[PDB]
């Protein structure tokens, strides 16, 4: 649960930092 | 990975920039 | 370009949720 | 891509499921 | 339909906050 | 409803308070 | 606080899963 | 309820779908 | 981390409560 | 400050209104 | 006024993240 | 302000950095 909530913030942050390049997310 | 590095302490933007394409 | 920037942010929250353990990728 | 298909009309959960790994 | 989808998501975060213990309902 | 009243103009906190239980 | 942060994610998730049907949230 | 079931372990979408109207 | 996640919700909540007046956030 | 008061227990809106301009 | 309300909310999440320990201010 | 510069076109991270303390 702590992990699952933190992951939601991570992907928001990758969305921003990565820009046009985009990203992958793997738990 | 990103959960282990970044949910146990605060990653900076430069640290997060590591996981981009 | 701004409306697309805002929509993209809600897409990623939705994908995170839908895909669970499989995870996802996002290419603008 | 995801932006072209999902930011001009609403994608359902089934449709969003196409961009998972 | 998309602008309404995005706005609705911020409505619910606002309601969660405003209503506290009383809680709320959301009917699109 | 909430969408018709609050997505075409800004609802204040007092206005949002109408949709609590 | 843990409860209150988690509740914020729950309502975002209900928003998505419930669609036209909508929902109620009671803490 | 939803806080007890879903803030102590991860609810799936099918699990969350239980609390819709 | 708990602090950093909670701060993200705080600023969303200040955004809403403060309106035209706006705010400052200092960790 | 706001992290100490509001991340160890739940601040109400009136409590949060304290930190506005 | 609504599109500006929604955009502002994503601005603040972005600033929180970009500015770290320095923090920020937001004046609509 | 931030709204006029960043809600009519996309501000980069460098641009957003102008509104930190
Ligand atoms: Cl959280
Ligand atoms: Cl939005
Ligand atoms: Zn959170
Ligand atoms: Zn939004």
């Amino acid at each position: 649960v702590n992990q699952h909530l933190c992951g939601s913030h991570l992907v928001e942050a990758l969305y921003l930092v990565c820009g046009e390049r985009g990203f992958f997310y793997t738990p | 990975g990103i959960v282990e590095q970044c949910c146990t302490s605060i990653c900076s933007l430069y640290q997060l920039e590591n996981y981009c394409n």
